[PDB]
């Protein structure tokens, strides 16, 4: 089986600069380009460059200015991406793609999940979670920084009518989201419904039992 | 088609339906070239140390190659190994 | 560098009917082309390489055409879990192997009105200082909605967030959550919190309150 396997969420200061990981499995890092990829948020993907790990010829979207360095360890069978002098404009999600040689194959058949990179000189803050009480019912993950915040009902049991709402910024700088359940009136009473928030930045863990 | 020329001097070839390009090279950059069919060329700052193409004329530039570099036989056309000067960007075969 | 320019950046269809989206290269691309999917979250996903040959997995209902500069993604019997955005790339010439600006396709349906939830801030939330008031309009289509807060009957403005989710798999539907934010002092000042919603699916604005 074929998997890309990139390293985890950064959070940086400006100025600074960050180096994400892509770990291949299934096939030779050398028999392919590796490729990454930027997407801002709200926008489209943006090529950044690649890397041959056969020769280690690599090359660049000009518009990055040389603010971007690919390299590629082929012991490891892995391949990275660099970003220098980060700014707000490098806040993205950086994807990293295998693609081929040839007509046939140089389109891009297997991605990795993707790495969020978030520029700011915020510190990170764990978030408050509580009840919206009961029919609709959920639970508000308010204050907390970095992006994401993962939340699932029942231990991942509940999944029919849930709705968790993506983050919005407040004016403290800070996320609040929202996750809420429809489920029949008539368990309102008798039924246990739990919301398992997680923060992974402030290694935040949270459930949450939600009354009438 | 088009492909990619990977310098380094790993042994490559690239094959469409038959016409194969076997090669490897030296150089700063992999060069995206095309095969149309057999014309293989470069739309080349490569050096190649050997190429063959199977199933003719070779170019330095597209400038003929001179007559000691390549060897035209039943089925290929490769390059004359101490001969060849390292430049191609064009070969064409009529079979 | 070759641009890539995708059209259109936005198509609402029908479950059932036929969807094209186009992509036109500055200069000829001798039928290097790409197209992908990505859903919210997600990582892209290739659909159809080389302008017209199926990814393996793909569903038979897409398909790729084209040559010189024009090229053409075509989904056939549109289904409810192909709303997305799509991108086309290129990979002629010397790189940037650019990506197309995206196309971004929602399913249409009929109209459905969002049932309405008011959420009073709750007593543990109150011990800090602070008072979130949220109202929730559930599985309601189109996505155009307008929330109203109202404290004693008295309209409010600048003191309230929303967001939406991403359109149903299924259902085609949206969600969409409003939260007010008071201090605990404002908020122990008033007594009625209403929550009122307009949406085409409603003969009359309805109003939830606590």
């Amino acid at each position: 089986e074929v998997q890309l396997q990139q390293s985890g969420a950064e959070l940086v200061r400006p100025g600074a600069l960050v180096k994400l990981s892509c770990k291949a499995s299934g096939f030779n890092i050398k028999d392919y380009y590796m490729h990454w990829v930027k997407q801002r948020p709200e926008q489209g993907l943006e090529w950044i460059g690649r890397i041959d790990p056969e020769n280690s010829n690599n090359i660049y979207d000009p518009k990055f200015q040389g603010k971007a360095s690919i390299t590629a360890d082929t012991s490891s069978n892995t391949a990275y991406l660099q970003l220098s002098s980060l700014t707000s404009e490098d806040t993205a999600v950086y994807y990293c793609a295998r693609g081929g040689f040839d007509t046939n194959h140089y389109a891009m058949d297997y991605w990795g999940q993707g790495t969020s990179v978030t520029v700011s000189s915020a510190s990170t803050k764990g978030p408050s979670v509580f009840p919206l009480a009961p029919a609709a019912l959920g639970c508000l993950v308010k204050d907390y920084f970095p992006e994401p915040v993962t939340v699932s009902w029942n231990s991942g049991a509940l999944t029919s009518g849930v709705h968790t709402f993506p983050a919005v910024l407040q004016s403290s700088g800070l996320y609040s989201l929202s996750s809420v359940v429809t489920v029949p009136s008539s368990s309102l009473g008798t039924q246990t419904y739990i919301c398992n928030v997680n923060h992974k930045p402030s290694n935040t863990k949270v459930d949450k039992r939600v009354e009438p | 088609v088009a492909f990619d020329v990977r310098p380094g001097g790993v042994v490559h070839s690239f094959s469409h339906n038959t016409c194969m390009f076997t090669y490897a090279s030296q150089g700063g950059t992999n060069e995206q070239w095309q095969m149309s069919l057999c014309t293989i060329w470069r739309p080349s700052y490569l050096y190649f140390t050997q190429f063959k193409a199977e199933v003719a004329m070779a170019y330095s530039k597209a400038v003929p190659l001179k007559t000691e570099e390549f060897e035209v036989t039943k089925t290929a056309v490769a390059h004359r190994p101490g001969a060849f000067k390292a430049e191609l960007s064009k070969l064409v075969i009529v079979a | 560098d070759i641009q890539m320019t995708q059209s259109p950046a936005s198509l609402s269809v029908s479950v059932g009917e036929t969807v094209t989206i186009t992509c036109r290269a500055s200069e000829n691309i001798y039928s290097n082309l790409a197209w992908y999917q990505q859903k919210q979250g997600k990582s892209p996903q290739l659909l159809v390489y080389a302008a017209t040959n199926l990814a393996d997995g793909v569903p038979s209902r897409f398909s790729g055409s084209g040559s010189g500069t024009q090229y053409s993604l075509k989904i056939n019997s549109l289904q409810s879990e192909d709303f997305g955005n799509y991108y086309c790339q290129h990979f002629w010439g010397t790189p940037p192997w650019t990506f197309g600006g995206g196309t971004k396709l929602e399913i249409k349906r009929t109209v459905a009105a969002p049932s309405v939830f008011i959420f009073p801030p709750s007593d543990e939330q109150l011990k800090s200082g602070t008072a979130s008031v949220v109202c929730l309009l559930n599985n309601f289509y189109p996505r155009e909605a307008k929330v109203q807060w109202k404290v004693d009957n008295a309209l409010q403005s600048g003191n309230s967030q929303e967001s939406v989710t991403e359109q149903d798999s299924k259902d085609s539907t949206y969600s969409l959550s409003s939260t007010l934010t008071l201090s605990k002092a404002d908020y122990e000042k008033h007594k009625v919190y209403a929550c009122e919603v307009t949406h085409q699916g409603l003969s009359s604005p309805v109003t939830k309150s606590f």
